[PDB]
């Protein structure tokens, strides 16, 4: 199958450069451009530009004025975006997309790279429960991290159902925080276990954190 | 340039109903191409040159127009198809339409409400967080209040909405209220006020600093 792979997220002080990857694979490297598109809050599908891999031909969208350089590798496999000189007006998300087998249209996605540009120092997160008592519901809170984004899931990927990831929410602080809670049986609380796993890559943190029934010392049994 | 103009830019249906949005162009176009997006993912392509299915899209599904018009329709809205759909032309600039956030109406879900004062690990660092959940409801607006002990609180609380579940289609709302140790000490009562088209009556939710 068609497949392309994107570099991670990142964070970039204003006026340096950021370049992103995109790893192609299922297909003739060389047959099919490969297309940019941006994405901020707001602001939807914006066409940043395209190459065509190791013909020399690229073509920059007008509003960029050189900024956008988009280069490629065919015998790697990989094309690139450089973004030149950076502002907050570039703080999205990027994706990289291969055009239709005989069709002038986008037909293969990029996963997406979330480039922020601040000046402002990386942050993990501080991880957080939030303890059932009494269908019962648990969670994380996944407190004062920077940049976006964190990635939740719980019991490594084995549970889905019932399971609500909040958006993000900008503090007073500047610093970012996140809910994920799951509902569940009340039944099972005794020795089903529960662990959320936050990944925040920008600054390299994992945590693999087991909610439990904060069951304190004051009452009696269940 | 060509302007994409689509409508309407926010619409809802109610399974089993015929759904048609529009983009224009300001000139001519012979083709528009259609993307799906659900939040935070990779856009999916729909449906190219004007009424051609991509892969894997269902049937309900049928694209079509000409020249300064064309047009998405859905025989039957379904949960899955709750989506934001944009149109697009290279001819065009901007190349993409703006979007249209189509939702899929229901019957109305009271939500559930859960209270999660703060962890002990999070107390011994510095601040305080009260969490409140509205869970799996219908439709999005919901009012939330933050009661500690007799008062009520304003500019220290922060509110998050997921998008439509595809499951049953509903909505769920977290409050995240921040007081120091210092407030979350120098106080005793902590409740959480819901009000909701489906809640006949408030529901409150709450518990004491050191209690069980």
């Amino acid at each position: 199958q068609v497949q392309l792979q994107q570099s991670g997220p990142e964070l970039m002080k204003p006026g340096a450069s950021v370049k992103i990857s995109c790893k192609a694979t299922g297909y003739t490297f060389s047959t099919s451009w490969i297309e940019w598109i941006k994405q901020r809050p707001g602001h939807g599908l914006e066409w940043i530009g395209e190459v065509l891999p190791g013909s020399g031909k690229s073509n920059h969208n007008a509003n960029f004025k050189g900024r956008a350089t988009f280069t490629a590798d065919t015998a790697s496999n990989t094309a690139y975006m450089q973004l030149s000189s950076l502002t907050s007006e570039d703080s999205a998300v990027y994706y990289c997309a291969r055009e239709g087998s005989n069709n002038n249209a986008l037909a293969y996605w990029g996963q997406g790279t979330l480039v922020t540009v601040s000046a402002a120092s990386t942050k993990g997160p501080s991880v957080f429960p939030l303890a059932p008592s009494s269908t019962a519901a648990l969670g994380c809170l996944v407190k004062d991290y920077f940049p976006e984004p964190v990635t939740v899931s719980w019991n490594s990927g084995a549970l889905t159902s019932g399971v609500h990831t909040f958006p993000a929410v900008l503090q007073s602080s500047g610093l970012y925080s996140l809910s994920s809670v799951v509902t569940v049986p009340s039944s099972s609380l005794g020795t089903q276990t529960y662990i959320c796993n936050v990944n925040h890559k920008p600054s390299n943190t994992k945590v693999d954190k087991k909610v439990e029934p904060k069951s304190c010392h004051h009452h009696h049994h269940h | 340039q060509i302007v994409l103009t689509q409508s309407p830019a926010i619409m809802s249906a109610s399974p089993g109903e015929k759904v048609t949005m529009t983009c224009s162009a300001s000139s001519s176009v012979s083709y528009m191409h259609w993307y799906q997006q659900k939040s935070g993912t990779s856009p999916k392509r729909w449906i190219y040159d004007s009424s051609r299915l991509a892969s894997g899209v269902p049937s309900r599904f049928s694209g079509g127009g000409s020249g300064t018009s064309y047009s998405l329709t859905i025989s039957n809205m379904e949960a899955e198809d709750a989506a934001t759909y944009f149109c697009q032309n290279w001819r065009s600039s901007p190349t993409f339409g703006a979007g249209t956030k189509l939702e899929l109406k229901r019957t109305v879900a009271a939500p559930s409400v859960f209270i999660f004062p703060p962890s002990d690990e999070q107390l011994k660092s510095g601040t305080a967080s009260v969490v409140c959940l509205l869970n799996n409801f219908y439709p999005r607006e919901a009012k939330v209040q933050w009661k500690v002990d007799n008062a009520l609180q304003s500019g220290n609380s922060q509110e998050s909405v997921t998008e439509q579940d595809s499951k049953d289609s509903t909505y769920s709302l977290s409050s995240t209220l921040t007081l120091s140790k210092a407030d979350y000490e120098k106080h005793k009562v902590y409740a959480c006020e819901v009000t909701h088209q489906g809640l006949s009556s408030p529901v409150t939710k709450s518990f004491n600093r050191g209690e069980c």
